């Protein structure tokens, strides 16, 4: 019924935050993105049905292999939102309580909006870096649609190394708004260097450079 | 007749317009295609 | 510094079309107002048929300096140039 | 010509029945399609009715201000959208809960009768009336005025190697709603494709965006007859797209580039 | 017949063919097209080697396979674009040349070469050239406001 779709989606947006979350370098055990969807209806979903979102954040950790390759990637924190809206004492809770676990990086889910106002103290947990993506957002992984083709970031020593090789400016590269929704799904920030091979009809495998705004 | 008068003019327009706007890129000794700032549009013309 | 050191030149080696043509044009001048030949002629009295045969021979003394995006430029000589 | 290409499930692509159904459940019918007739009875009984049309119905089923508002369908479009009334009837009460008493006739009656009962207010009820008939959604994603059963024909690798064509059913519709549709179960969510890149900027990021607006190009070009090497039209594209956003070429994009003022003056 | 430091050459670039292939088939051109632009003709050349050599009748050929794959090899290696030693430059070499040296490959099979061409040394050796010069030559020039 209403409530089985309602159920599958909301596990087909789980399953996008778990591969999202492994392709940005954080481990996952292997079966959980292999999660069935009815282990998942007795894991969350009440004796009634009705899902328990609290009973979804978890934690993932990044994996040695990019751990060395990116300095930077710490503990990741994930939750869901209970409240179908999202008010300011929501997220300054949330925000006390990845201040308090000392996570790096969190990400926040809500199902119908973030009031503006606290949209605005959002960058207001530096260092830690907080992100938000609708539910419905969430539903298909992008990455896996026919035309999308596979970013890849770079390290620093990777970047430098091109732009050395070009002789170039960081502001002379091709540009990806930070709001791009593959951006977002890779975290992308201010500076990194995406590199994007195509498939090309000349050469079959061009690979692009990008640069995040 | 009606057709061919106004389409004649469109297509001169649309011809000027791009004509205008790709003006300025052409290809450096690198094989790197840049506008006149430096921007790097394709790091190998066409791909090839 | 602008320039950059012949071990590690890394631009074609072949003459492209543009290069042959700034070339001749510039030594056909040349050798039109009074300029030496480097090489014979017997008949092609016109000053760009004296450029053509000179090129064809490799007895041109011009240096290209092509310039790199950045600013930097290296110098190429039109005698190792392979013209094709 | 806002219009998208829906790639159905392998299995339904080759099956024209799950194709029929997954296509009614995306097209949008609201119930003001179904609507035949709407008509403002004044009852002043609650307990009954003083119309013959659902007198003997209203009152088999039977076992406030009186202003009753009495809406007709009609069975061709019900049947043919396969939804029946008693489910119009749950969807009004879902979408106004309990503000208009819902009391619905029998199929077998040869008006599909749903009454509504409020509970200066005559023209309230006309204003009720007209909201109803407009703000309901019964079925289908917002945003589909029609949908069709296309089929296709691609080149598919056999067994041995070789390449067989391969009849499979699809669906395209009338109107742009990218996001929203591939999450509608049954519908291959990898490579559905929209002729709108601006939704394809919006939500499938930007390199779809670019190999979007090159297919769209290459297909308007193409469709006489005629060919264009492909570097120059990549060229175009890429250039189009080269500081992250659709660079729309005219006075607005081209001078909104940051390039030297003698530049884009003269243009 | 039988032996096997032949075949191994023979296994490794067959294989090579192989992944080839897949690659293609199931990344660049999805549908099955296989007609397109591509530099520098093939079938010429062959057939201009042909007549250039009296290439005809049922004359054994007296090319050892080794120096065929040999030569086939190292001219996959030889298509400058990017002329210099950082890696970056050798990747995108080899990401220019990807469907031009594919090309190749499907056309100078060692099966091809001995029995649907019948070349002789020079006549490989040639042909070798006359690839490497003619696709040297169809490069974009700098300077072209393309």
């Amino acid at each position: 019924e209403d409530n089985n779709r309602i159920i599958s989606r909301l596990w087909r947006s789980f399953r996008t935050v778990k591969e999202m979350a492994a392709d940005r370098g954080y481990f996952i055990s292997q079966e959980e993105m292999d999660q069935s969807l009815e282990e998942f209806r007795s894991k969350i979903c009440d004796s009634m049905g009705n899902p328990q979102r609290k009973l979804m954040s978890f934690l993932a950790n990044p994996t040695p292999e990019a751990l060395e390759k990116y300095s930077d990637l710490g503990t990741l924190w994930v939750e869901f939102c209970d409240e179908p809206s999202v008010g300011i004492k929501t997220m300054r809770n949330f925000c006390l309580r990845i201040q308090e676990k000392n996570f790096s990086t969190g990400i926040f889910i809500y199902q119908n909006n973030i009031t503006p106002s606290a949209n605005k103290m959002i960058p207001t947990v530096s260092p830690a870096i907080i992100e938000t993506f609708q539910e419905s957002d969430l539903v298909v992984n992008i990455t896996h649609h026919e035309l999308v083709p596979k970013h890849i970031r770079l390290s620093d020593g990777e970047k430098s190394q091109l732009l050395q090789r070009y002789k170039l400016k960081e502001s002379q590269l091709p540009r990806i708004q930070r709001e791009d929704p593959v951006a977002r799904y890779l975290g992308l920030k201010r500076g990194q260097v995406v590199k994007i091979i195509r498939r090309s009809e000349t050469s079959g495998r061009y690979a692009s450079y990008r640069i995040c705004l | 007749l009606i057709d061919t008068a106004v389409k004649t003019a469109e297509t001169g327009y649309i011809q000027r317009r791009l004509v205008k706007a790709l003006e300025d890129i052409m290809v450096h000794y690198d094989g790197t295609t840049r506008n006149s700032l430096g921007d790097i549009i394709q790091f190998l013309y066409g791909e090839d | 510094e602008l320039a950059i050191l012949k071990e590690e030149r890394t631009t074609t080696p072949y003459l492209t079309k543009y290069e042959r043509a700034r070339i001749l044009g510039t030594r056909a001048l040349q050798i039109s107002m009074n300029a030496p030949v480097l090489v014979d002629i017997e008949g092609e009295t016109d000053p760009l048929q004296i450029a053509m045969k000179e090129l064809s021979q490799r007895k041109i003394p011009l240096v290209i300096r092509r310039y790199l995006p950045d600013g930097s430029y290296e110098d190429w000589g039109c005698d190792e140039l392979i013209v094709d | 010509t806002p219009a998208l290409t829906v790639y159905l499930d392998r299995e339904i692509a080759l099956d024209i029945e799950k194709a029929k159904v997954i296509q009614s459940s995306i097209e949008y019918t609201t119930l003001k399609n179904v609507t035949s007739a709407t008509e403002i009875y004044y009852d002043p009984d609650p307990t009954s009715t003083v119309i013959e049309e659902d007198f003997d119905t209203v009152e088999a089923y039977f076992s406030q201000s009186p202003w009753l508002l009495r809406l007709e369908l009609d069975r061709a479009r019900m049947l043919d959208k396969q939804l029946t009334m008693n489910q119009v009837a749950d969807k009004i009460s879902e979408v106004f809960s309990d503000d208009l008493f819902v009391m619905w006739s029998e199929d077998n009656a040869d008006k599909l009768i749903i009454r509504c009962r409020v509970i200066e207010e005559d023209q309230m009820l006309k204003r009720i009336e007209a909201h109803m008939l407009d703000l309901i959604a019964l079925r289908g994603i917002p945003g589909i005025s029609k949908v069709y059963m296309v089929k296709h024909k691609v080149s598919v690798p056999d067994e041995s190697g070789e390449y067989k064509n391969e009849e499979l059913w699809a669906l395209e519709t009338d109107g742009i709603n990218l996001a929203e549709v591939m999450a509608v179960p049954g519908v291959d969510s990898s490579r559905t494709y929209s002729n709108s890149f601006v939704e394809i900027l919006s939500v499938l990021g930007i390199e779809a965006t670019r190999s979007s607006l090159y297919k769209e190009i290459l297909n308007v070009i193409a469709f006489d007859g005629s060919y264009v090497n492909y570097r120059h039209m990549a060229l175009l594209v890429d250039v189009m797209t080269s500081r992250g956003y659709l660079m729309a070429i005219t006075r607005h994009g081209i001078n909104r580039a940051d390039t030297g003022a003698l530049m884009r003056c003269s243009f | 017949l039988g032996d096997v430091e032949l075949q191994k050459e023979l296994n490794s670039e067959y294989e090579q063919l192989v992944s080839d292939r897949k690659f293609l088939r199931e990344i660049v051109f999805v549908n099955g097209d296989h007609n397109w632009p591509l530099p520098v003709n093939l079938r010429r050349i062959i057939q201009n080697a042909q007549q250039i050599f009296h290439l005809d009748r049922a004359k054994a050929s007296d090319l050892t396979i080794p120096e065929i794959i040999h030569g086939v090899r190292d001219l996959c290696k030889k298509l400058f674009v990017l002329r210099g030693e950082n890696e970056l430059i050798k990747e995108a070499q080899q990401n220019a040349t990807s469907l031009f040296q594919c090309l190749v490959r499907a056309r100078l099979a060692t099966r091809r070469i001995l029995e649907e061409f019948r070349l002789n040394r020079d006549a490989f050796e040639w042909v070798l050239g006359t690839i490497e010069a003619q696709f040297q030559r169809s490069l974009v020039h700098p300077g072209e406001m393309v």
